[PDB]
């Protein structure tokens, strides 16, 4: 998408030292967004095991 | 007074070449400017006879084709000796430099604009040398 723009400069440019070529500049800014691939992946989570103690004062 | 050198030359070819005066002229009827429209006129008429030889060096501009950020550019010039007078551009009037054509590198032909002329006004033979730098591609020179 477009964003913004710069100021214009007029300029002139010698040649061949006889004459003076008409010129402009200027700086056009866009915003753009960029999407990319991973590599791989991880293992997924099949399993789950879960250790458990409940301290307690009768035993 | 010099005798020999007040005839022409008997051992070296020489040529003819062909020239053209310039003027200008304003046109725009309502602009303020003296530059208005500018405009050039042209009178055409010929060196009586002329010797053409290329820059010596190999300076990085003298070179022919040359690379800008556009695009390979064109550039020539010559030194050139001649028994005719011609005039560069003079201030406060709306006469233009002499131009003259001849052969380029590229195997076209083009306008070249006299930039320095020499004169030796105490001898008194009419022998001049020049110096030119072709026109600009695409136009006609300032």
């Amino acid at each position: 998408a477009y964003s913004s723009t710069s100021n214009i400069a007029r300029m002139r440019v010698p040649l061949n030292q006889q004459m003076f070529e008409n010129r402009a500049r200027t700086i056009v800014t866009f915003n753009a967004t960029f999407v990319e691939k991973d590599l791989g992946t991880f293992e997924d989570i099949e399993h789950i095991i879960i250790g458990i103690d409940v301290d307690n004062p009768s035993g | 007074a010099y005798s020999l050198l007040s005839s022409r030359n008997r051992l070296i070819p020489r040529v003819e070449v062909q020239c053209r005066k310039r003027e200008w002229v304003k046109t725009d009827p309502d602009s303020p400017f003296l530059n208005g429209g500018r405009e050039v006129l042209y009178t055409p008429f010929t060196a009586v006879e002329c010797t053409v030889q290329p820059m010596r060096g190999k300076a990085i501009r003298d070179q022919n084709n040359q690379l800008m950020i556009g695009g390979e550019e064109d550039y020539d010039s010559y030194t050139v000796y001649s028994e005719t007078l011609l005039f560069r551009a003079r201030e406060g009037t709306e006469h233009l430099s002499d131009q003259m054509l001849l052969p380029d590198s590229g195997g076209g032909q083009t306008w070249f604009t006299v930039m320095k002329a020499d004169m030796y006004p105490s001898s008194g033979v009419p022998r001049y040398r020049y110096y030119l730098i072709a026109v600009p591609v695409g136009t006609e020179g300032g």
